[PDB]
């Protein structure tokens, strides 16, 4: 019916999706449970295993720890800086598969991927995470949750909010497939500030919509309506999002032994 | 104004 043309949608993301980015929640699934006969991550979890696992995780910037005046908390943060970086990288090729999202005011791309980008990066994260900790560098690495609390304040304090989102969502149980329809529907936000043109993109996230819920009824038939539950995760996607850039807002001022990436600096001037 | 986004887009 109209509901092929809804497949045809969800199987095109799912495929771009795999395409775009380079661990799944499948994958990192099996990682997480030793269920994969790859080489197992490197587990970070004190001052001394970060150190080891310096070289494997690819947080080495320029020179090692040892050889660098930055501390374990700064060299910690800026690593995380490169990974975002490139996760705001995936998630623009991804943008870019959504059929017209092109084809909207190029503002208008600028000002939805300004405001999505870290709403997925934090439900994707999800994805890589259990109570315990998180994979990084693409599955070779596990970081614990107690080492990033542990981290002298105010960095103690970035990854924790993540967790207890993680916690709450990854209990809704959604694959690869979901998330796929669920990433670009939140990329298609017409409420964003400073939208020129709402109406061609609530056209799109209506029919992002109607795709997810199809998805939603088929890939859990015994579930019901996660539908629901899953568009009040949107809300504290924002949540998380608005907390973090106050954090980044105390960081400018208690250190000026760091700066922010460029692009991370486009993305957060003039955010919340 | 947003650079580096307008790149990666007009990529």
């Amino acid at each position: 019916p109209e509901s092929a043309d809804l497949r045809a949608l969800a199987k095109h993301l799912y495929d771009s999706y795999i395409k775009s980015f380079p661990l799944t929640k499948a994958k990192a699934r099996a990682i997480l449970t030793g269920k994969t006969t790859d080489k197992s991550p490197f587990v970070i979890y004190d001052m001394n295993s970060l150190m080891m696992g310096e070289d494997k995780i690819k947080f080495k910037h320029i020179t090692p720890l040892q050889e660098q005046s930055k501390e374990v908390a700064i060299r910690i943060f800026q690593g995380y800086q490169f990974r975002s970086v490139e996760a705001v990288q995936e998630i623009t090729e991804y943008a870019k598969s959504i059929p017209g999202f092109v084809n909207l005011d190029l503002n208008d791309q600028v000002t939805l991927l300004k405001y999505g980008v870290h709403e997925i990066i934090y439900t994707m994260l999800a994805s890589l995470m259990n109570k315990d900790g998180v994979l990084i560098s693409e599955g070779q690495g596990f970081m614990t949750r107690e080492f990033l609390k542990s981290l002298r304040k105010p960095f103690g304090d970035f990854m924790e909010p993540k967790f207890e989102f993680a916690v709450k969502f990854n209990a809704l149980e959604l694959d690869d497939s979901d998330l796929a329809i669920f990433i670009a529907v939140i990329i298609l936000s017409g409420d964003r500030p400073g939208l020129l043109n709402v109406k061609p993109i609530e056209d799109i996230q209506d029919n992002l919509l109607q795709a997810l819920e199809l998805q939603l009824k088929l890939n859990h038939p015994e579930s019901s309506q996660l539908f629901a539950k899953l568009l009040q995760k949107m809300t504290d996607l924002r949540q998380i999002v608005t907390e973090h850039v106050q954090l980044l807002q105390v960081i400018k001022k208690t250190e000026t032994d760091m700066s922010l990436h460029p692009l991370l600096q486009e993305i957060y001037k003039d955010l919340y | 104004r947003h650079k580096i986004l307008h790149r990666l887009l007009q990529e």
